[PDB]
RNA sequence: AGCUCUUUCUCGAUUCUGUGGGUGGUGGUGCAUGGCCGUUCUUAGUUGGUGGAGCGAUUUGUCUGGUUAAUUCCGAUAACGAACGAGACUCUGGCAUGCUAACUAGUUACGCGACCCCCGAGCGGUCGGCGUCCCCCAACUUCUUAGAGGGACAAGUGGCGUUCAGCCACCCGAGAUUGAGCAAUAACAGGUCUGUGAUGCCCUUAGAUGUCGGGGCUGCACGCGCGCUACACUGACUGGCUCAGCGUGUGCCUACCCUACGCCGGCAGGCGCGGGUAACCCGUUGAACCCCAUUCGUGAUGGGGAUCGGGGAUUGCAAUUAUU
């Protein structure tokens, strides 16, 4: 068989995320369902702002402390071990990564 | 069973605190973090808020 | 298909894409005449690049303009750069460099940044005023 | 001209008096009575303005997929003042659009669009198109 | 602290078997999910799980309001006496590893 | 409120009662304390090794002069060679028809017919024409996107200056300085116990200083500070041109989202739907200034919108002391 997968992968430092996607996109290909390789999404920036103190009289100052998320997906179609396989090695810092099966 | 001892606690400052430390002030609900600021400011790092600008 | 250039021009907000394709000639923008344009005071800004350089010129090509950004002002700088660049563009790749060097030349000259892109762009506002630069207000005691 | 050929002021001027030589149109009874927009200081001073809103609308339509009640308040709104406070949108009045809608309807200008929203007719398509041209004939000036 | 005589039961039953226990610092849940054959949230179950560590048998641990409570071995003795229960016991540990 | 009481059932050894002992506190002290923070300070400040200079603590280095945003550099100098703050460093944003790519992003350009209008031309078939829609075994990465790439080094040149460090003009071209973040040595009775299950001691602790019903915090001859809105014809008005961007969302630590579209209502709003864990949807954020065809006409008037009266509705169990 062939099914036709999503691979979503969403999660923080770059360099991690971009070797993993790397990863992903190469040995995808490399034998050769070719991908639709990674569309990097537009990376989010949670933003929080905040008084320096814990508490007030002083220059009123300010600190913005950011979160940034990345996103990206990868489109595999084939079957069985090249599935599990491929997700499962591609794995282990700080990535988040989700498989859809089609359609819906 | 003492119907007595509660009023409505749905909303407004009364309904919320920190999860770190009861606080009902100056809480931080962006993200669905719930995290006094005071507080906020002590856990940043260990949540994933870094300074960058 | 034919002989046929994309270029684009750029003020403040609002980037403005050409292209510019061998035709009958005449010269719309977003999908009206450029006759229209209004705010209109303007109007000439974004004529100014055709009178320059001679309204003939144009009749070999049809062109086309779409703005996205910016604002009223904004945009008129940003398609008027899109339509001389556009122009230049086009003699570049089919008709000889000696033209293109004149029309520069001409625009340059006079100018108002046609083949060029303003840099300036918004400062970003800093606590304790409701500006840039602008600092709130103080009593002493 | 396509409607986009001409100038909206004079397009809407020449439609909106088309309209009214028809005479059939249709028009919530009040008219006389409402603003057409809380953020409104007075009445409209041409208590004859349904016939232009209507052109308006007819216009700012075909131009577009599809349009609603909700898009067209907005539009008509303008900035209300507050008073004390600094100034803020308000969407202008929905059952003068929605009439507006509902009578275009009538005379098949319009036509309920797929996906919600309010779409040209061919019809319609065909009735501004034709006017288009009468204005762009007058004349030159 | 307080409390029923099969409630305390209840608590202390589960205790036992669990050799652990969490409760939300929260007196008003009046239930807490899991367990709870359903009486009381921290309360009766804090307060008489407080009882039982002043007394030794438990120690708690209060960390961003769930407190968290771990069973004593002379508590795990405490409770055999009061469940009454087959020497040899064997609670919340009985284990493989490795 | 079975709180208290009457009446007499109920639970069943938990509790009660006594002793000793805890526990909480938005109780007090920041002038008893950690941390965090303001301030001196983003100032140009700061120090060691090794030597020289002194019995010694110490001193020179770290300076007359020039130069610099900066103890930045040059030079001179009994010092030489370094580090700390500054800087370099990191972040953000502009110049890349270059790079590698993209149906959860668009564009070209078809195939494009259709809707299809006739808008002009044609009698019409047919041609040129702005959009929507078709979606495709079309093509692309230019706009868009986010990753890697390069660009600025005051680079060249010319005046000036110890002919140095530098300064100024000029070219390419994004021009030397886009804008932040990072902050030393050492201090303060700066602020914070009401951020802290950080915390001492103290105080209190059943007739509580630990919770519900109700009010104050919102009580008005007067002063002050931050602001908002104004004083009009560069305007106030009515019709009409008309473009955006940073950001945001439900399916949630315990009750709940953003909302396009139809209808009713002058409004305020009411009501029926249907999508959307979102680059898909709200939202080509069709914003507002503004621009404009009118009116007003220099009258506190149409500038201004205070105060008050009546009334409609929304949030909430509850709005009276107006939530709005």
């Amino acid at each position: 068989a062939i099914h036709r997968i999503r691979i979503t992968l969403t999660s923080r430092n770059v360099k991690s995320l971009e070797k993993v996607c790397a990863d992903l996109i190469r040995g995808a290909k490399e034998k050769n369902l070719k991908v639709k390789g990674p569309v990097r999404m537009p990376t989010k920036t949670l933003r929080i702002t905040t008084r320096k103190t814990p508490c007030g009289e002083g220059s009123k100052t300010w600190d913005r402390f950011q979160m940034r998320i990345h996103k990206r997906l990868i489109d595999l179609h084939s079957p069985s071990e090249i599935v599990k396989q491929i997700t499962s090695i591609s794995i282990e810092p700080g990535v988040e990564v989700e498989v859809t099966i089609a359609d819906a | 069973q003492q119907l007595y001892w509660s009023h409505p606690r749905k909303f407004g400052q009364g309904s919320r605190s920190c999860r770190v430390c009861s606080n009902r002030h100056g809480l931080i609900r962006k993200y669905g973090l719930n995290m006094c600021r005071q507080c906020f400011r002590q856990y940043a790092k260990d949540i994933g808020f870094i300074k960058l600008d | 298909p034919l002989q046929s250039v994309q270029v684009f021009g750029r003020k403040k907000t609002a980037t403005a894409v050409a292209h510019c394709k061998r035709g009958n000639g005449l010269i719309k923008v977003n999908g009206r005449p450029l006759e229209m344009i209004e705010p209109r005071t303007l109007q000439y800004k974004l004529l100014e690049p055709v009178l320059l350089l001679g309204k003939e010129r144009f009749a070999g090509v049809d062109i086309r303009v779409r703005v996205k950004g910016g604002g009223h002002v904004a945009q008129i700088y940003a398609i008027r750069q899109s339509i001389s660049k556009a122009l230049v563009a086009y003699y570049q790749k089919y008709v000889d460099e000696a033209s293109k060097k004149e029309i520069k030349d001409i625009l340059i000259q006079y100018d108002r940044t046609l083949l060029v892109a303003d840099p300036r762009r918004c400062e970003s506002k800093k606590f304790g005023g409701p500006g840039a630069r602008a600092r709130y207000q103080k009593s002493y005691r | 001209v396509t409607v986009k050929d001409v100038n909206q002021q004079e397009f809407v001027r020449a439609l909106a008096a088309f309209l009214k030589k028809s005479g059939k149109l249709k028009v919530p009874e009040w008219v006389d009575t409402v603003k057409l927009a809380k953020h409104k200081e007075l009445a409209p001073y041409d208590e004859n303005w349904f016939y232009t809103r209507a052109a308006s609308t007819a216009r700012h339509l075909y131009l577009r997929g599809g349009a609603g009640v909700g898009s067209m308040t907005k539009i008509y709104g303008g900035r209300q003042r507050n008073g004390v406070m600094p100034s803020h949108f308000s969407r202008g009045s929905k059952s003068v659009a929605r009439r507006v809608l509902q009578a275009l309807e009538g005379l098949k200008m319009v036509e309920k669009d797929q996906d919600w929203g309010r779409k040209l007719t061919p019809q319609g398509q065909r009735d501004l198109d034709r006017i288009a041209g009468q204005v762009a004939a007058a004349k030159k000036k | 602290m307080l409390m029923p005589k099969k409630n305390r039961i209840a608590i202390y039953e589960l205790l036992f078997k669990e050799g652990v226990m969490v409760a939300k610092k929260d007196v008003h849940m009046p239930k807490h999910p899991e367990l709870a054959d359903k009486n009381v949230p921290n309360l009766h179950v804090m307060k008489a799980m407080q009882s039982l560590k002043s007394r030794g048998y438990v120690k708690e641990q209060f960390a961003w309001r769930h407190f968290y409570w771990y069973l004593t071995n002379e508590g795990i003795q405490y409770l055999r006496d009061y469940l009454h229960l087959p020497p040899e016991i064997v609670p919340a540990t009985l284990r493989r590893s490795r």
